[PDB]
């Protein structure tokens, strides 16, 4: 009875870290900005948003061009493709790109705070600077915290507006159907406020989650050159299931 | 804390890191008043000089005219120290 | 000669695990002190109890009457203005230049204008030796300037205490015969009270004035070099020397072995 | 004129970076296997598949409930719900399943991958291991390339059926639409040859990638243990921009 | 005394950068050769392309008679029979138990029944002294006994080359005086040829007996250890002794401090 | 490479690697065909001992009555300073 008792031990440890990752949120977000805290922000939002532009904008694309072409080889037998252009900007703006942009973000510019904020802390770089007074939550991690949470819904509106534009290429202009009832066929059954607005609201949740774990597992690393590549795994498994798991408890209320 | 001029400006009190702006800046308007440089420094008020009271003294030195229009003198054993250690005695006339 | 720091009777607990059961040091003004030890022990977390950041959990740290822990966070703040660190690796900031290394704790304490900023650090990276590298970030700084910047880093204040943390492990002859003038230069300059943790027999005791060695959480012997050798204990007699009898032994089990069937 | 002369030094460096991961595939795949070369696939399959059973089998029932959930919201206004099965079924069998099991793999036993063989290349663990005569392209390399290449295929089956069968759940059980014509759609519409056993090609040329870029970034890291860390998101990221291009490249083949 | 290495004028540049660009060396059979010099140079790439792992450019590597880069692959696996290797941090493979280290490299060139390879392993684990431990993996193994498996591991086929690579580097004086003591009883009993790549004088002073100190590319100086300080060159001097007088120099740039403005 | 009986049996020639498999086992069955332990072991042909002649020679001491039942004469000048590196001359009778 060791292996039972081995596993109890370990979902123990993983109830009081979520603990301890919850008692770091407050201490960070209730608190007015020191001096200089938004010359860093601007900086942070280099790192984290502008470098991921890239894999966002080409991957943006190649979903589009699947959903075109899917979408495409269904609706011809039922010979009812002016609603071509709807599925394929209602399949993106309420469920594909606040989720695949999510699973992305995880990779790319998530577990890269894992990275950053745990080679500072095997190399004694956090250490150093409590000891001259400064607080490493203000200084290092919290602008790492507000450059994620902005960075994420300015990034699934990139990622939605090449899909559909990616969409439109396929759709219209290789294989073939009208291009006003492209269009006009996505003002009718599309509206602004229920579908633009609620996968953004739907991408603030998937942000929050996705920087306050990739920023807790970098801050509480074990100091080892092998346990910073631990716990970056650590942190591009639990964001994917975190996202998963709120997807579909946001969507049986939005779209209920 | 305060320096007067008379004919020698002289650094009394201490010098560190709450009252080291105007004490700065009070000296340099002295440079400017005072022509064909005869500013020779006798600093030797000074208890506590603990080179932020050298980061001043080089300043009033960067702004006089070439690059010497002073001259240090009674350093209080303790200042000199500090300049051997930043090998600034080929830079500084302490005799 | 009075005491600094006077640790007096704490305890350590990283959980089920004893380090400094009960132990008791002095660090003298203006003398340099060190601390010896086999690794693995607390030796670097004692420079961190010294210095505040981890918790005592059964005593005092003792800074001239007050405690450490007693301290408000705007005397706590003026504190560690009296304290410098030269770490383990040199744990100088990558994301940020020279000039901005030696100038952070200048600008997190003290409110100066940019010309006496820009001076003071042109002072301190002068008497470490490194005066025309201002611009460049701490990539493409060889092995042997790393740690000499954050000397120059942990000095700019003008402390009473900076704690070195083995500042001579694996390097060249060259280059610890650098560092090992720099730590006897700056300290008879500005009147410093220095702690050198390390282990490294014949520097240590041609460097140091006092010497602690701490063995398993507690002291195994103290005093001047010279009575250190005299009054040697069976454990110190043992470390200073690296002989092969003594109460750490060389075999790791004593079952004859015949007794072994490798099976 | 720099910024242009090291972005065209960035490409260079990339592109033989491309060369040497193609000579290194021809060097494991072209040998006959060493002897004990099954004991270790076995273990290997392990680490590798067993490990990644339990996020792939909860991520999978969470699309299910998404699936079942928007299906149903769209196909209850034009009233013809008898093929809530069929699309439930189809974009699982033949488009998600095959996508997002490999967004999944890329993550937890992709990027594991590079850390294992990473930290052998640090710590002189490979160098060690030459010197003695080991060759360590065949010993730690291969065993964990066809363990890759064996364990996604059979991952993608048990997120499709784990998908559709949480399908049913919300649709069926909860939202209350029938239960024998939810299956009797099925049977008419989907294929075997044409939509099973394509789902299952497209996991194959999904697997040979994921894999082959998570092993050659861990061996060809540069040995620093914040170079370690640098070459995980290298591997994340280069393998789920594989995943969405070779997407669009075998619709198009297999559904064109 | 016969070389069993010459090194014979190599090259080796791995990318507009060179290391080694003229060089011979002697490795005289039975005695101890050290090689020391500043970091950052390529000591322990002279230790891999004396093994035959990286390649040379521009010379040869001579194992009595033949080169390494000329053997076919049935005898350059028959050459590295005769070769050890003992690394930088003791490259154990974690993955699996100290008797499946030890027992590696008897598995992968000779094939022997399983009660003849857990006696070697037994003799083995017993001449470093760690016959009790055959079962833990190499993590719960102290890092003094983390070196000591992995020389039993590259000692454990008879070589008549074993090469060291820093034996200690940053440890206790205790775990530094029992590794000093099998680097001489085990050469001794054996009739090995050693190696040791270190920057520490006062023991490669007084274990080695043929010294070589390579610095950008060539020698400095060679020689026994009491030539080596006779016909000191002035960067040999001031390498053994740690001075600072001579062709490295102290200070980064010359600009006396009033040249600079800092602004 | 052989090694015969007589009354004593003698090892010769060279133990390495690919001779100890047949060298170790045709030992093994002199062992049961000789009681009341007179093996003695005249071991001096030798010339390479490189410790896997140690191997094989501890493995016969092995299966042997009690645990000592052979007893080892005229070591070849070195496979006894592999003895006292390993530690085992309290139990190897080598007078
Ligand atoms: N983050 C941590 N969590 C749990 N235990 C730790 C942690 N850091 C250190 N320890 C343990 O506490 C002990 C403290 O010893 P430490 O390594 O700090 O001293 P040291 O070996 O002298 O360090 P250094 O050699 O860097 O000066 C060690 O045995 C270590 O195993
Ligand atoms: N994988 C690599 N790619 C490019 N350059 C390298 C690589 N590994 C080492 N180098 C460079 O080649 C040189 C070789 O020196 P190396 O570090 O091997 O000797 P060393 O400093 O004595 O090592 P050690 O201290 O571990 O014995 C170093 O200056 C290093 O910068």
């Amino acid at each position: 009875m060791n292996t039972i008792a081995w596993l109890g031990r370990l979902v123990i440890e993983r109830i009081r870290g979520i603990g301890v990752a919850a008692l770091m949120l407050l201490q960070i977000i209730f608190s007015l900005p020191s001096a200089g805290g938004f010359g860093r922000f601007v900086y942070q939002m280099h790192r984290v948003g502008v470098m991921s532009l890239l894999i966002i904008t080409v991957s943006g694309l190649f979903i589009g061009l699947v959903l075109g072409l899917q979408g495409y080889s269904i609706l011809v037998n039922v010979g009812s493709e002016s609603m071509l252009g709807t599925m394929v900007s209602l399949t993106l703006l309420r469920e594909l790109a606040p989720v695949v942009a999510a699973l992305l973000f995880a990779g790319r510019a998530g577990s890269a705070l894992t990275a950053e904020i745990g080679s500072m802390k095997q190399s004694e770089q956090l250490a150093s600077m409590e000891m001259i007074g400064v607080d490493p939550l203000k200084q290092i991690v919290s602008p790492r915290l507000w450059a994620g949470i902005v960075s994420l819904p300015m990034l699934t509106v990139i990622f939605a507006a090449i899909g559909i534009v990616g969409g439109k290429l396929v759709g219209v202009d290789f294989l073939g159907v009208d291009e006003g009832s492209f269009w006009s066929g996505m003002q009718n059954n599309v509206q602004f406020g229920h579908d633009v607005v609620n996968g953004i609201i739907k991408s603030i949740v998937f942000a929050l989650l996705c920087t306050w774990i990739a920023v807790f597992q970098g801050y509480a690393c074990d100091p080892t050159p092998e346990g910073i590549a631990t716990a970056m795994t650590r942190t591009v498994v639990y964001s994917s299931l975190c996202v998963l798991g709120f997807d579909f408890v946001l969507t049986a209320v939005m779209f209920g | 804390v305060v320096q007067y001029l008379n004919q020698e400006l002289v650094v009394s009190g201490k010098i560190d890191f709450e009252n080291a702006e105007q004490q700065y800046q009070a000296g340099l308007a002295i440079i400017k008043k005072q022509t064909s440089f005869p500013l020779i420094v006798d600093l030797k008020q000074l208890e506590h000089g603990n080179t932020l009271a050298l980061a001043v003294l080089v300043q009033w030195l960067r702004q006089t005219p070439q690059k010497s229009g002073l001259h240090f003198k009674n350093v209080p054993e303790k200042m000199l120290k500090i300049i051997q250690a930043c090998h600034l005695q080929e830079d500084l006339h302490l005799v | 000669t009075q005491s600094l720091i006077e640790v007096k009777n704490l305890s350590f607990n990283r959980g089920e695990r004893v380090i400094y059961d009960n132990i008791s040091l002095n660090i003298r003004r203006g003398q340099i002190t060190a601390i010896m030890g086999p690794s693995g022990t607390g030796k670097t977390t004692l420079l961190r109890l010294i210095g505040g950041q981890l918790v005592p959990d059964q005593g005092e740290v003792l800074l001239d009457g007050k405690d450490i822990a007693q301290m408000s966070r705007q005397e706590l703040f003026a504190a560690r203005a009296r304290m410098g660190m030269l770490f383990q690796s040199g744990a100088l900031f990558t994301d940020m230049s020279v000039y901005e290394n030696v100038a952070f704790p200048i600008r997190a304490h003290t409110k100066l204008s940019e010309n006496l900023i820009a001076e003071l650090v042109a002072l301190k990276l002068e008497s470490v030796g490194l005066r025309g590298t201002e611009q460049l970030m701490p990539t493409e700084l060889s092995g042997g300037m790393n740690r000499r910047v954050a000397l120059a880093r942990a000095i700019a204040l003008d402390p009473d205490l900076i704690m070195y943390d083995e500042p001579f492990a694996g390097q060249d002859p060259i280059v610890k015969g650098v560092l090992t003038r720099l730590i006897r230069s700056l300290r008879e300059a500005l009147d410093l009270t220095t702690i050198i943790v390390s282990h490294d027999v014949p520097e240590t005791l041609s460097i140091a004035d006092y010497i602690y060695v701490v063995a398993e959480g507690k002291i195994q012997g103290e005093g001047t070099p010279e009575e250190l050798q005299a009054y040697a204990s069976p454990f110190v007699k043992q470390f200073l020397t690296g002989s092969a009898e003594g109460p750490v032994e060389y075999q790791f089990s004593h079952q004859a072995y015949l007794d072994n069937e490798v099976r």
